[PDB]
RNA sequence: GGUGAAAUUCUUGGAUUUAUUGAAGACUAACUACUGCGAAAGCAUUUGCCAAGGACGUUUUCAUUAAUCAAGAACGAAAGUUAGGGGAUCGAAGAUGAUCAGAUACCGUCGUAGUCUUAACCAUAAACUAUGCCGACUAGGGAUCGGGUGGUGUUUAUGACCCACUCGGCACCUUACGAGAAAUCAAAGUCUUUGGGUUCUGGGGGGAGUAUGGUCGCAAGGCUGAAACUUAAAGGAAUUG
């Protein structure tokens, strides 16, 4: 039984605002509100207070994040960009 | 008792120069090309041209006092003729010619890997 | 004053836009043992004396 | 304008203690002038250097060598082995069609505290008794002598600070070691190593430096 | 409120004398709660912790960082930036950052800055989607929305502009000497179109 | 009609190769259909040894060589190399010379 | 000609031609 | 600098080159071939992990479980679209300098989108071997990749090289008894001495992959598709000029 086809989460908003805008606005909702996991909590319970924080219920243990992803591309590459500088200097 | 020099020369199309220097290469000494010798700007290129800037290097050079020189030819290099220019030769013939004392020879033209996609596009430079 | 004189030998071959340069393998006659390839203008024929401003130039082809 | 080449002092440098004649080049600074002069003004020039005039012999006419400069005294100076490398002419000299190519990479700390990436070349030569045009490898064996080149290589590393390796380089045993460790499989071709770089200088060393002359 | 970057209260044991003193870091995007953190020179290099960049090598990247040494933090705060090093002068000891779409500066190599990208990125793509967001978004900050224009807007309240018509008759492009008084509309605008205008172009 | 027996060049079982480009027309062609040849002549003019060796310590010193390849276009090779056509059935031949 | 330019010319006067069919319907 | 020649641009605010380096990305040059793998499109750095592959060996195992295929689906070069990363190079548009009767074209210098990656689309090509799949038979010959078997063979007891044979594959030279209009074909042969199983496609050229419907796609467009309507040839191979 599919409710809709097309439009899904973000057909709450009917016919105003237009086509790609509330296209956009699915495309980046279902990312916002996407559960994910936890590094070191091993489950999959990350909610939401606020954008920039991901909150896991079971453990407690918060994580400051990115606005809608728990890690955005930029930070995953700046990540190893650092460990490589890490341990060049180091080792 | 023999002072070294680099000569260090740049042969590529259109043109060529040279540049006498130090063993380390910090301090460039005597910079010639075809421009300093002839204004045509066809025959920059020209063996005839490259040997006459060649002698009036070799003169400052021994003005200065240098007598044995090791030679490293680079053409244009890269992705470009990968071929010396025509004065290439006459360079050399005329800074032997010059006296001055010639050791050590190598060519230093950088082979590359594949990368940096030549331009003239798909269908080349075409006439 | 490098007016050097040489000694035309051996005519190698013609060239030119009329067939009018006429090549040699010539060598200078004092302190010989040294060689050289010319290209004259008139005919040349063998063991001919000739007079030269230049001291060294190679142009082997020439339409 | 002013004529500039009556403005710098005739210098000389001198090689590190572990090789043969030492007095091998001669560079330009500056007059002994004021606003930092020449005592304190190039301090790092870079130099190449073939193995033929530092050895002896010409049977070395490839492999150069560069040379750092650090400390300056009495008109003089005293050099560190910063690196080595072929001679182009050699490799379009030696690579020719109808055969392999093996190659190798490892970056390593020595005993001392020192870094340094190291390179390897390899090919293979057609044997007694042949008629094939090619004398190809089969994959896994390029798999297994890569892996055994890498590590027989890295055991001279670990031990042998680059002072020693210097003189375990120069009579060029470790290619040797590489044809008795590898002969049960290839008949081999001239092995050679064809470059050495560094990019951590851990400090002066002002007493090490110093030990190189006498 | 009002920010959109979130932030972390941080608290360190006081070495005068026995006392928590508790501060207020910018969130950068990686650290999680119950997570010990470095700070001074001698500190190593794991995303959080904060260094002067006088003493970090060539390529890292950092946020928050200061503009003279004692500001106590003053550049790159807000949600979706950061900033590289590319200079290392010790002797007068100072350094360049490429502040890369826009500048090259040179900081001493004593100021502040913390290692790792400002969370909150790529916050401004989500569009408002409808006034309501907006007023909300505008209601924790300032009084300067609904903007209102001035041009079509009526002779008083602008005398280039206004009237029966929609007409201007004013000028943008200004010289050097940016003068002003006529502070409505454009100001000091010369060039049009959108192209990669910055050395090394493509 | 089909002109020549082999339809390109020496590709069986393959589909696709790899570009390169030449170096004085700067044509884009498959690897495998151009031309492949090599240079390994002399880095001298005419003779000149004798002034090498009058003028240079080390006598001569290592013979030296120059070393090229060249990868020439379909249509560079048959301007510059003139031989470019061959007869009905002599195409088929593969000598060097 | 070439078929390449033929189906170009016949492609954009096939959306010349539907155009007015959308102004009109 | 740069071109056939010059011009545009830069140039005592040190020009391209020249030594220390330090940054961003694109890729794996020579090795590199009548070689390999993959259903194709395609696939060239090393190293670890992840599961899959054909050939080879078999005195193992199940016993017709098989070949092809409407309707149904997977995969699908480059360009292009949607929103992020970077934009080094190259670079449709565009801006300029040359040449030209004219040149918004070839040429010279810059230059947006694109040229990679992430998440969704698009399903096209001279997607060529222009030769559909499965299965037998008909000529000779030498190389070559992988697997395997022998040699009172060569080099350190295993690896590598040689000699004979064999299974499979990219292939190749000759000959063509045969076929074909010929170019040519080891299959394009075993065909009027007309039939081994099987899907698809075409009936002169254009109108024409045209509007019409239908269907998929936000879009470039994709799939199926005769007419009314004009005509005498268009067309393939090869011989002589
Ligand atoms: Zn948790
Ligand atoms: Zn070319």
């Amino acid at each position: 039984a599919k409710r809709t086809k097309k439009v899904g989460i973000t057909g709450k908003y009917g016919v105003r605002y237009g086509s790609s805008l509330r296209r956009q606005v699915k495309k980046l909702e279902i990312q916002q509100h996407a559960r994910y996991d936890c590094s070191f909590c091993g489950k999959k319970t990350v909610k939401r207070g606020a954008a920039g924080i991901w909150t896991c219920s079971c453990c407690k243990k918060t994580v400051a994040g990115g606005a809608y992803t728990v890690s955005t591309a930029a930070a995953a590459t700046v990540r190893s960009t650092i460990r490589r500088l890490r341990e060049m200097v180091e080792a | 008792s023999q002072v070294f020099g680099v000569a260090r020369i740049y042969a590529s199309f259109n043109d060529t120069f040279v540049h006498v220097t130090d063993l380390s290469g910090k301090e460039t000494i005597a910079r010639v090309t075809g421009g300093m010798k002839v204004k045509a700007d066809r025959d920059e290129s020209s063996p005839y041209a490259a040997m006459l800037a060649a002698q009036d290097v070799a003169a400052k050079c021994k003005e200065v006092g240098i007598t044995a020189v090791h030679v490293k030819i680079r053409a244009t290099g890269g992705t470009r003729t990968k071929t010396p220019g025509p004065g290439g030769q006459a360079a050399l013939r005329a800074l032997a010619r010059s006296g001055l004392r010639i050791g050590r020879i190598e060519d230093v033209t950088p082979v590359p890997s594949d990368s940096t996609r030549k331009k003239g596009g798909r269908r080349g430079r075409r006439l | 004053t490098p007016v050097t004189l040489a000694k035309v030998i051996k005519v190698l071959g013609r060239t030119g836009s009329r067939g009018g340069v006429t090549q040699v393998r010539v060598e200078f006659l004092e302190d010989t043992s040294r060689t050289i390839v010319r290209n004259v203008k008139g005919p040349v024929r063998e063991n001919d004396i000739l007079v030269l401003m230049e001291s060294e130039r190679e142009a082997r082809r020439l339409r | 304008v002013v004529d500039p080449f009556t403005r710098k002092e005739w210098f000389d440098i001198k090689a590190p203690s572990t090789f043969e004649n030492r007095n091998v080049g001669k560079t330009l600074v500056n007059k002994s002038t004021g606003l930092k002069s020449a005592s304190d003004a190039l301090k790092g020039r870079v130099v190449e250097v073939c193995l033929a005039d530092l050895q002896g012999s010409e049977d070395h006419s490839f492999r150069k060598i560069k040379l750092r400069v650090d400390e300056v005294q009495g008109k003089n100076l005293l050099t560190n082995f910063h690196g080595m490398d072929f001679t182009t002419d050699k490799l379009r000299s030696m690579v020719r069609k109808w055969q392999t190519l093996i190659e190798a990479n490892v970056t390593v700390k020595t005993s001392d505290d020192y870094v340094l990436r190291i390179f390897a070349i390899a090919f293979t030569r057609k044997q007694a008794n042949q008629v094939k045009r090619h004398s190809y490898a089969q994959s896994s064996h390029i798999r297994a002598i890569r892996k055994v080149i890498s590590e027989i290589l890295t055991k001279e590393v670990q031990g042998s600070t680059l002072a020693q390796l210097t003189s375990k380089l120069i009579p060029e045993v470790i290619n040797k070691e590489i044809e008795n460790a590898t002969k049960d499989i290839f008949p081999l071709q001239n092995i050679h190593v064809r470059k050495v770089k560094l990019l951590k200088q851990p400090k002066f060393d002002v007493g090490a430096l110093m030990a190189l002359h006498g | 409120s009002g920010r959109g970057a979130p932030l972390a209260k941080v608290v360190f044991r006081d070495p005068y004398k026995y006392r928590l003193r508790e501060e207020i870091f910018i969130a950068n995007e990686g650290v999680h709660t119950g997570q010990f953190i470095y700070a001074g020179k001698k500190a190593s290099l794991n995303v959080g912790n904060v260094l002067p960049l006088g003493s970090v090598p060539e390529g890292t990247i950092v946020s928050n960082v200061e503009e003279k040494p004692g500001d106590r933090g003053a550049l790159a705060r807000a949600s979706g930036n950061y900033v590289i090093i590319i200079g290392h002068n010790p002797d007068e000891n100072k350094t360049r950052v490429r502040l890369p779409s826009g500048a090259k500066k040179v900081i001493s190599s004593d100021a502040r800055g913390v290692i790792g990208v400002i969370a909150g990125g790529g916050r401004v793509d989500k569009p408002l989607l409808k006034a309501g967001r907006a007023f909300h978004k505008y209601r924790l900050k300032r009084n300067s929305w609904p903007k209102t224009r001035g041009v079509a807007m009526n002779p008083v309240d602008h005398p280039h502009g206004g009237g029966n018509h929609q007409h201007i008759g004013k000028a943008s492009t200004i010289s050097r000497g940016a003068v002003s008084g006529q502070k409505a509309g454009l100001i000091a605008a010369r060039r049009t179109g959108l192209l990669r205008g910055s050395q090394k172009t493509q | 009609p089909k002109k020549r027996a082999s339809n390109g060049r020496n590709k069986k079982g393959r589909g696709h190769v790899k570009p390169v480009r030449c170096v004085n027309c700067s044509k884009s062609i498959p690897k495998d259909k151009a031309i492949k040849r090599m240079a390994i002549r002399n880095i001298v003019e005419a003779a000149a040894v004798r002034d090498l060796s009058e003028a240079s310590v080390y006598p001569e010193y290592a013979l030296p060589k120059t070393y090229n390849k060249l990868h020439y276009c379909v249509s560079c090779a048959i301007h510059a190399r003139i031989v470019r056509v061959r007869s009905r059935e002599d195409r088929k031949n593969r000598a060097p010379p | 000609m070439r078929a390449k330019w033929r189906k170009k010319r016949t492609r954009r006067l096939k959306r010349k031609r539907r155009k007015v069919r959308a102004r009109s319907k």
